[PDB]
RNA sequence: GAAACUGCGAAUGGCUCAUUAAAUCAGUUAUAGUUUGUUUGAUGGUAUACUCGGAUAACCGUAGUAAUUCUAGAGCUAAUACGUGCAACAAACCCCGACUUCUGGGAGGGGCGCAUUUAUUAGAUGAUGAUUCAUGAUAACUCGACGGAUCGCACGGCCGCCGGCGACGCAUCAUUCAAAUUUCUGCCCUAUCAACUUUCGAUGGUAGGAUAGGGGCCUACCAUGGUGGUGACGGGUGACGGAGAAUUAGGGUUCGAUUCCGGAGAGGGAGCCUGAGAAACGGCUAC
């Protein structure tokens, strides 16, 4: 059974191929989410512990937690949840699909782990090095949290210290910056003075209205009046 | 007298209960007897404004009102509760011998207490809401045979 | 059907279209608006098949996106616009105004108006009630909603608005004696005064109008439309001046015209 | 599912129509709430035709009940479910609907009966106002012997498998008098 | 600007005529018995802010499976996605009510946006042929998906504050687009079909439930009704209805699957999700 193994603080992932049955025990019976001890499953995994996030089956049906047994069963699911991803199928549309049960049972393909604590060797290709991330934050608070600002303080200058620069094929550098979300701009305090001066305006304008409305009425009473005083 | 059911029967919105009890006012005020004119000429039988009796589906005390086809016919059968069938004699015409034949129309019809009828009285009935599988109709003025 | 239908056959177009019966499968589908769909005159079909600016849907299209087209003194882009009676058709490029009145024939005819008289429509007062508040509101057939009315409007009434400031500058009480339109039936897009009004319990009320020339017609209460307060329109009539002429009167002019 | 189509009835001659189209989504029904007093308070949303909203009582135990002599309005808990008229089954299984006979807590009438009239059943101004109110006070010791036992027969006029409430009034004068004879011939 | 998230659409159109004989459908009504994305018009006040939180796709790279817009795990990051949260401020009105010198005054406290539900009350002698109507007031009620944390262009006026033209979005009413139900009258042949319907809804009544809303539509109880030689009920149709078509001195006879309107179905049944709108089938679930 081949374990597909990713070390989340790392951002690495490899896959282990196991087959001795004495390793394989030692996760049986197991189910998504519940935790390994690596001393268990080898002899270079000592100190570390895996948790089980899901696998799939020797016909790739997914495991999905919850359905609490080891073999396959039929389930009707939902758009957007595991074991069913529903691309191209329309809004309110479910289906029943084949998954398996979230025990771990000699019948998987693959077992889906993850490191969760760092044992004392090193795993090579899995804890010997570090994929940087991909891009940076967007939202002006997630800058401020990152870089340790506070209030009256300016995030643009940090997003200039995460810039990815790369050359074009022609040749010419490139600087690429992420557009600063939820950032407050002459514009948007603009925009907040003229929604509270449109509700300055209906208030007026329905004071306005009701006004001149009730001296019509009342010039209209005082003529009645005037010919009642015939 | 006529709280025959097992349950309360009450005009709707007609506070009976009211402390403030007068007679001048309106129907439908101060506890008073609610009663309309249904309009379209008919006028509102004293039987119905003076009654003690509780019909939702009566046109001038209750809450149907009269809207669509006004209807005249006779008194087919009375043996419904508040419900009779009305008879409608028409003559339709052939085309090809240029002749009538006599055909007939059954129409259910609620019948107020403000009324009574007997088979064979010369009824006008008024379109109203469904008030039954096949009732769309009330009786708004009863003539009798004699 | 499961739901709405966007499409028109050009056979099931109102007939006043004077849509021709090979020109394609389809109609324009009026868009929900200001008036109904079997009453109206869509955009696209004043823009190409009348004043004959636009040779095809895809320039009605062009010509509408360049914002050239104002209906009753606002923009309009969509082509299915229901512009209705008395709407007024503006194009402040070309500098001219257009309100659309009934001839005598039932069709829609683009009448040019002056400036000024661009400035005002006549609307028909459909009911006069309480909104929310307590606040007294009237809505006219041509879908406006005008809150605050003057408390001598009653429904049926025809008021004059002022499209550039959206109030009411005058209005008309619908009695006996006013010159009217027809704008259904008929004798849609004849003119004539009020002599009665016919009323029946839990039906539809009959007016008996006479045009000027002394023939007299009957239409029901929803049909007419009063334009003037007495024997004088407040707006300006098509050349027909809603005088309905018989086919022999109409041969005699043609004969007339051919003469001369 | 349940459906409201006149298509499955017999005619009104006693001829059976055949059927000329499959159910419509227009013209469902859907399983009664049966709503039933008990502290467990369960309102759910139920969407209806046009996006709309239906609150669909299952389990209720407070209620907007409606003193229309005294022309005061007070939230009470429902305690029992004395008389229906459709179903005394709806009365064994507790079933709050619409026209059912209640018992509610009669606390927060008197509490508002105390403040209001000075009547169990502190300045000139609050002495003079509840002297005015007094005269002319009048109980119809029914509700008043109601009253004793903190319990007042109530009617609830709210339909709960539709709106998600009990709500209701106080029963007084001739519908008090019949639903105690009923109370009493039970 | 690909991709992807979000939004909208895919309920139209096209096809067919199997079922269906007062049923569809036609003309003619009605909703005072309802829903209605959208358009058009009007309306919107009492609930860190110089602007909140956590995810996730695309991307990236570990995979599984014979396989499918079959599918699992890991690393990132957005919003008009999702979830929260100040919501520019106010009068009026209602209740309680310390004190006051008092048939009153009155501090203070509570309620009070819009929507929802119930109840009381006004609506006279604003509206309709007609409504306990529109609508107002009051007492409460609801664990309210409401009451803008959105975007573009221009960017000026006063000394930081104000500021235009738009776009998108929420809610209410009206309108428009419509549907649903519904009134009356109208259909071929057959009596070698004369009685039919009603346990288990048949006809009506009461109270509910359900529905967008009327209604035996369903439930409980009650009554015994309802249709029928003016042909009920049943059977046949190589029967979808109509506009129409052929032939016609007139009268008539026969046809009407097919392009317009209405209905119905998507192998046969049945059941649903989404959605304003489907009992959808170039959507799902089962037999
Ligand atoms: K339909
Ligand atoms: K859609
Ligand atoms: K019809
Ligand atoms: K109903
Ligand atoms: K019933
Ligand atoms: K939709
Ligand atoms: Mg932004
Ligand atoms: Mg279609
Ligand atoms: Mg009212
Ligand atoms: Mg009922
Ligand atoms: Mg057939
Ligand atoms: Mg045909
Ligand atoms: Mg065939
Ligand atoms: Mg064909
Ligand atoms: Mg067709
Ligand atoms: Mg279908
Ligand atoms: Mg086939
Ligand atoms: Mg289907
Ligand atoms: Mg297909
Ligand atoms: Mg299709």
């Amino acid at each position: 059974m081949k374990l597909n193994i990713a070390n989340p603080t790392t951002g690495c992932q490899k896959k282990v191929e196991i087959d001795d049955d004495q390793k394989l025990r030692n996760l049986y019976d197991k189910r998504i989410s519940q935790e390994v001890v690596g001393d268990l499953l080898g002899e270079e995994f000592k100190g570390y512990i895996f948790k089980i996030m899901g696998g799939c089956d020797k016909q790739g049906f997914p495991m999905k937690q919850g359905v609490l047994t080891s073999g396959r069963v039929r389930l009707l699911l939902h758009r957007g949840t595991p074991c069913f991803r529903g691309f191209g199928r329309r809004n309110g549309e479910r289906r029943r699909k084949s998954v398996r049960g979230c025990i771990v049972s000699q019948d998987l393909s693959v077992i889906n782990l993850v490191i969760v604590k760092k044992g004392e060797n090193d795993l090579p290709g899995l804890t010997d090095t570090e994929k940087p991330r991909m891009r940076g934050p967007k939202r002006a608070s997630k800058i401020k949290k990152l870089f340790n600002l506070g209030k009256d303080d300016d995030v643009r200058s940090y997003v200039n210290t995460y810039r990815r620069t790369f050359l074009n094929k022609k040749g010419k550098k490139v600087s690429k910056a992420p557009k600063i979300q939820r950032l407050v701009t002459p514009l948007t305090l603009q925009r907040k003075r003229a929604r509270i001066a449109d509700k300055k305006k209906r208030i007026a304008k329905k004071k306005s209205e009701a006004a001149e409305y009730q001296k019509l009425l009342a010039q209209r009473l005082k003529e009645q009046r005037d010919r009642r005083s015939e | 007298a006529e709280q025959t059911e097992k349950s309360f029967l009450k005009q709707p919105k007609v506070f009976l209960s009211t402390k403030k009890a007068d007679k001048a006012k309106r129907p439908g005020k101060a506890g008073n007897r609610f009663w309309k004119s249904v309009g379209l000429g008919f006028k509102t039988p004293r039987e119905a404004i003076d009654g003690t009796y509780i019909d939702k589906k009566c046109p001038f005390t209750g809450t149907v009102a009269i809207r669509g086809r006004i209807i005249a016919g006779t008194c087919h059968s009375a043996k419904m509760n508040r419900t009779i069938i009305v008879r409608r004699n028409y003559l339709h015409f052939v085309k090809k011998y240029q002749r009538y034949e006599k055909r007939h129309s059954n129409i259910p019809a609620h019948i107020s207490p403000c009324f009574r009828v007997k088979e064979g009285d010369h009824v006008i009935i008024g379109q109203c809401r469904p008030l039954s599988k096949t009732v769309r109709f009330n009786v708004l003025k009863v003539v009798p045979a004699g | 059907a499961r739901g709405l239908k966007k499409h028109l056959k050009r056979l099931n177009a109102p007939s006043h279209w004077m849509l021709d019966k090979l020109g394609g499968a389809f109609a324009p589908k009026p868009s929900s608006g200001p008036h109904k769909a079997r009453e109206c005159l869509p955009l696209i079909l004043i823009l190409r098949n009348r004043l004959k600016y636009a040779l095809t849907y895809r320039e009605v299209q062009s010509i509408l996106m360049q914002r050239h087209i104002m209906v009753d003194g606002k923009v309009r882009t969509d082509k299915t616009y229901p512009a209705g009676f008395m709407d007024i058709i503006s194009i402040p490029k070309t500098g001219e105004n257009y309100r659309l009145l009934y001839d005598t024939k039932g069709r829609f005819r683009l009448h040019s108006v002056r400036d000024e008289d661009a400035k005002f429509k006549l609307c028909k007062v459909r009911s006069v009630q309480f909104g929310q508040k307590g606040i007294p509101y009237l809505n006219t057939y041509d879908g406006r909603t005008i809150r605050y009315p003057d408390p001598l409007i009653k429904a049926n009434d025809t008021i004059k608005l002022d499209l550039e400031t959206n109030k009411i500058v005058d209005f008309i009480k619908f009695d006996v004696g006013n010159v009217v339109m027809v704008t259904g039936g008929r004798n849609t897009g004849r003119v004539g005064v009020i002599k009665n009004r016919e009323k029946h319990k839990g039906t539809f009320e009959t007016i008996h109008v006479e045009d000027a020339q002394g023939h007299q017609f009957a239409t029901r209460l929803g049909n007419v439309f009063t334009i003037g307060k007495g024997t004088k329109p407040w707006v300006s009539l098509p050349k027909g001046k809603g005088i309905k002429l018989t086919i022999i009167e109409e041969q005699r002019k043609r004969d007339a015209a051919a003469q001369a | 599912g349940i459906s409201r189509d006149s298509m499955h009835k017999r005619r009104a001659t006693g001829g059976k129509q055949k059927a000329w189209r499959k159910k419509r989504k227009y013209e469902l029904g859907r399983q009664p709430a049966n709503t039933k007093l008990s502290s467990n308070k369960t309102v759910r949303r139920v969407r209806v035709r046009g996006g709309n909203v239906k609150w669909r009582a299952l389990r209720l135990d407070t209620g907007n009940f409606s003193w229309g002599s005294e022309a005061v309005t007070r939230k009470t808990r429902l305690l029992d479910v004395v008389y229906n008229s459709s179903n005394n089954e709806l009365v064994r299984t507790q079933t709050l609907v619409k026209n059912a006979i209640v018992q509610v807590d009669a606390a927060p009438f008197k509490q508002w009966y105390l403040t209001h009239y000075g009547v169990e059943i502190k300045s000139n101004n609050v002495q003079r106002k509840l002297e005015k109110r007094q005269q002319g006070r009048t109980l119809d010791s029914h509700i008043e012997e109601q009253f004793s036992g903190g319990r007042l027969l109530a009617c609830i006029s709210s339909r709960p498998g539709q709106c998600g409430r009990a709500d209701g009034y106080i029963l007084e004068g001739k519908e008090l008098e019949f639903y105690m004879r009923k109370l009493q011939k039970k």
